[PDB]
């Protein structure tokens, strides 16, 4: 169902296929998908947590975690490397091209959103 | 920059492989060409992915610990056994495997080496019967002082040492009669140990004598120090002494004035190099107790085997004798993959050796790259004239102009003119770097050696930067009281510093770790003192 | 399946339920579970975000929501109030009471390790 | 404090509801006691569900913006048709619906406002064809000065009115003779229009007059402010001037030296009150257009109706009529639930005459609590005593401390305690509160005196905050411009200000707000104004 997601781009999964998948659309965030037990994990980067926040700001991050959010079902974390990151977790069965297409809109829009409060700090 | 870890959707119009993928059938360009099996795949949409054979074993890292060091010569057979430990040229080993790979490096045959362990397991157990800068120059200047001379161990390995690498000078008579080797073992036969400096000078001549890094993490302040022995760095100092150094569990700072925590991490031994391409040079085999070179390409490299009598410790020798024996073995039926998004990227990738092997088998595909190749070597010598008959009298002559005006000529992609660049970085090619420091932040009309000079650049950075991650990020890293918020802070800063193109950069690296770690004051100053210097 | 998770502690899921129950053990953090469309969401409060966290605190918090923590799914967020809270959700159907005695063990654990990561600043 | 939104397992070991929950299970002591139908359940644990009908109509909140006021009296007639008119002792109104609450204070009837409002209905719509301290008494200030003294707006109301107010005062002759209200009505005839001082003064003679609260919000410096016209701020302040004033949609601050907008938020109008307990003592209807009381609470008692002509205008006064009708009979077959922890704490909730009820239907539950209460009312009457006949002559004479004793006695457990200090702490009480603000920091041998003097410190503390609440935060809060991060922080500020205990949790509220408000400078003076002052 994933490959039916690709299928839409003309692309389609790999053969040989290992860990890491990335999607650079013609707009907006490269995605990379890991691939997991049964399931792919979207996620999208960041860059590195800034020095310095203010505390609204980091509200501001904090309050996208919460399960009522408009972004939901995305998560905001950061990686070991310090490196913050959204993202969701796409399983087989469960998902499908709707779907999907969601968590990737809603990864774009958390992206939108956060980058200019990084960035400016 | 990758992540690490251990209401109607508007559209998004049309989106790539940010990575090279191929997409669609593929032909076979070239099957299994030459000695490292080079085969070719193509894809409809250009891909070209590159299947080879696992590099040439050239690399033995020995990790210490314990005392059980008397399965080590299980390997060392399985090595001369299946006849590739001529193939070594290196070897690494810390705290108890230090002193082993120094008698091995020393150039002591297998079945030399094992009566000695056998009288070894005796001493190596009877000594467990026993029991600015940085905290390695004030090691390397804290030798030569108050530090009893030879003792029973020092004495002994002296002379294991001084046997191997005098009884392969003589072997190989052809080199005994070269001065700078005559001249070696008369220091030798003088009564003088085997330093790194000549371990590494006898192995161009003999391939028997292997160079020898001995990696050790001494504790001072609670905070655990890298401190390396090796040609580049203790280079006239004695394999004997090091070894024994390394020996020390952990040690006395004679108290000189102004998992566990034994394990030298394993990627602290293995070395950083900057290699033309995406290919690996070389593999490692590690033996362990109990271009990012990630855990899941170390571990396929990892072999770890699972009071002492005599029996037991032949029982060990065998066990390690037939896992190295199955993986050697198993290693000669794996591969390596790289994915390409053209050919000629794939061409770039090879070796004049693997180029004419492909050549050789299929003409029709290299053609261009032997041209391309050929013309560089070409115009890379034609270069080095220049340069050395101007030394004859910095200035570009007209004869370097016109050297460079050709190898700007063979620039017709930017994947060539960054292969380009790269020949012209090698640190091994006096001449070219004689160039490359003279041109040093200059504005050159050539874009060549434009490119090699950004790329020097960038290389100056990242050696800062490791040295930075080895002297204020690793100690603190694994200090053993470390909260993990301050943990996070510096695997983070050690982020910043992998990925750091610019002195600014490094800088930034740093002041996060000024601003925001909690004595919860070293660190901290021990970074200011980084980022004042030039 | 909530009430035999209840029934553990001779509790009873109260008659003319309505929105939020609160359960306090004998020792540790009171856990607050509102209900649902079809689940329940647990939910533990650390207190109102800090001003002047250091980085390496922010990034401890931040990192508790990796998709490989150790207390997944257990995520941490901010509510609208800028509460710092360490929640899951357990749903009806999938979800059993071995299965909700680990979120809760997990929701404590978390509880445990931040808690004083906050209050000393 | 709760959460506001819009590997074997070690185990827990034996936990409780923190709030209390019947289980098991219930007997009912005492079935529909009363007007307010009083139903007591218990249960197994000792847990009591207290039931009881929504609480007496009381308060009419009228929300402003566009025209359409022609609807209005719709309500107006559904009111005194199901005679709850009479019960009404409040009203209150923003923007539109300002000027409307006006009328119907003064006291005009639903008939005589009708009429009103058919040349009215051209009067509100030719409007339209018209169309320290703070922004309060700095208008509380400004409105002496240079302002033009009475328009059509404000002679149309200004006679309505006093033609409502003068009419009442006749049918009740009995008041009439009273000094104070014969002081009013020459007043009133003299040409002076009616002030919220007297409106109020009335309520408590005739219940035809109903007291008035008209609220506004005027943008200065992009900052909305809060504005209110009360019998409390502006007494002696007319009604008609300031209906008139919340008139203007945005208002000219006559450049004075040194969902929407148009809303004033629904519940900064609802008042708030101190309730001795858990106990609402009143309900609001509240006609909108287009014990934190939530938006679940207040969405129950909010119905909300969905150049003109005179015959729509009609429809509007039906269509309300029939939903205004709907709701008050609704309204009587729903009710409150509350539940307590024990029988006592249940009994303690009710006012004298719900004990009073409960105890005529089941006297063997109540006798403890009517014992208690009378003890309790007996003691307040005799320290009452005391305190008066003391200012005959500050100092706890004898008889003081003899009825400070004798509350004492009665606080028996930590409930009653807590319900003998609030006691004490009725605003109301002028010769109770004699006593606390004379003890006001002192340390004082009754424990009943210690609780309440602590609870009265409590409400200082939270009357400051509101006060900070509505003239630091809301402002902010309600910029238009306001980036979500600065947005965060002040709802943030809000809630540390809710729960403010004392002055020291005061300060650090501000202080957040100081050390992490990005100017993307107001705000943050205003603050550090609030900060100094005492």
């Amino acid at each position: 169902m994933i490959d039916t997601w690709l299928a839409q781009w003309g692309l389609r999964l790999p053969s040989s296929n290992d860990a890491t998948l990335r999607l650079q659309p013609a707009e907006g965030p490269e995605l990379v998908m890991e691939r997991l037990e049964g399931g792919w994990l979207f996620v999208v980067e960041l860059g590195l947590v800034p020095s310095g926040l203010p505390l609204g700001v980091i509200l501001q991050l904090l309050q996208v975690n919460s399960p009522f959010s408009s972004l939901a079902p995305v998560k905001l974390a950061a990686d070991d490397a310090g490196r913050l990151v959204l993202w969701a977790e796409a399983r087989d069965g469960v998902d499908d091209v709707d779907a999907l297409n969601r968590l990737h809109d809603r990864l774009r829009e958390g992206h939108s959103r956060l980058v200019p409060l990084l960035e400016p700090t | 920059g990758s992540s690490l870890r251990q209401k109607l959707p508007e559209s998004v119009s049309d989106v790539r492989f940010s990575s090279p993928q191929g997409q669609g059938e593929s032909r076979t360009l070239t099957d299994s060409a030459g000695p490292r099996q080079i085969t070719l795949r193509q894809f409809e949409n250009g891909v070209t992915e590159l299947q080879l054979s696992r590099p040439p074993l050239t690399s033995l890292v020995l990790s210490g610990g314990g005392a059980k060091g008397a399965a080590y010569p299980g390997a060392m057979l399985a090595l001369e056994e299946k006849g590739m430990l001529d193939g070594i040229r290196s070897m690494s080993g810390s705290s108890a495997g230090g002193i082993t790979a120094a008698l091995l490096a020393s150039g002591m045959s297998p079945a030399a080496f094992k009566t000695l362990s056998d009288k070894m397991d005796l001493i190596s157990l009877l000594d467990s019967s026993n029991k600015i800068g940085g905290f390695s120059e004030l090691l390397l200047n804290v030798l030569p002082r108050i530090d009893s001379r030879a003792e029973p161990l020092e004495r002994l390995l002296r002379d294991e040492t001084r046997k191997a690498v005098l009884g392969q000078i003589a072997t190989h008579p052809e080199v005994a009669r070269q001065p700078t080797v005559a001249a070696i073992a008369s220091r030798l036969q003088s009564g003088s140990g085997v330093t790194f400096g000549d371990l590494d000078r006898l192995s161009a001549y003999i391939p028997q004598i292997k160079t020898l890094n001995i990696t050790g993490t001494a504790m001072f302040e609670g905070r655990p120090q890298l401190v390396v022995f090796n040609a580049s760095h203790t280079p006239d100092l004695e394999v004997a002494q090091a070894a024994h150094i390394s020996g020390s569990f952990p040690g006395v700072f004679q108290k000189v004035s102004l998992g566990v925590m034994i394990n030298v991490p394993v990627p602290e031994m293995i070395d950083k190099n900057f290699d033309s391409g995406p290919l690996r040079r070389n593999d490692n085999l590690i033996l362990e107790f109990e271009q990012l070179e990630g855990l899941e390409e170390l571990r396929e490299q990892t072999v770890v085997v699972p009071t002492m009598p005599d029996e037991i410790k032949a029982h060990l020798q065998e066990r390690l004798q037939e896992r190295v024996g199955e993986h050697l073995e198993k290693r000669l039926q794996a591969s390596e993959r790289h994915t390409f998004a053209s050919l000629d990227e794939a061409l770039l990738a090879l070796d004049d050796s693997m180029l004419t092997s492909v050549a050789q088998q299929n003409p029709e595909i290299t053609d261009g790259a032997v041209a391309f190749r050929q013309k560089a070597r070409d115009a890379f010598t034609e270069l080095t004239v220049a340069i050395v008959s101007a030394n004859g009298l910095l200035k570009l002559d007209e004869a370097m102009r016109s050297a460079l005006q050709r190898l700007d000529a063979l620039a017709d992609t930017p994947e060539r003119l960054a292969w380009l660049a790269a020949e012209l970085n090698h640190a091994d090619n006096v001449d070219h770097q004689q160039l490359l420091d003279a041109m040093r932040g200059q504005t050159v009309q050539s874009p060549v050696l434009a490119a090699a000079l950004a790329e020097a650049q960038r290389r100056k950075v990242a050696v800062i930067a490791e040295n930075i991650r080895k002297e204020v990020i690793f100690p603190s890293l694994y200090r053993p009281g470390q909260p993990d918020s301050n943990v996070a802070l510096l695997r983070r800063a050690e982020e910043q510093l992998r990925h750091a193109t610019s002195p600014a950069e490094i800088n930034q690296a740093l002041n996060d770790i000024v601003d925001n770690y909690s004595a919860r004051s070293t660190t901290v100053e021990m970074a200011k003192a980084w980022r004042n210097k030039e």
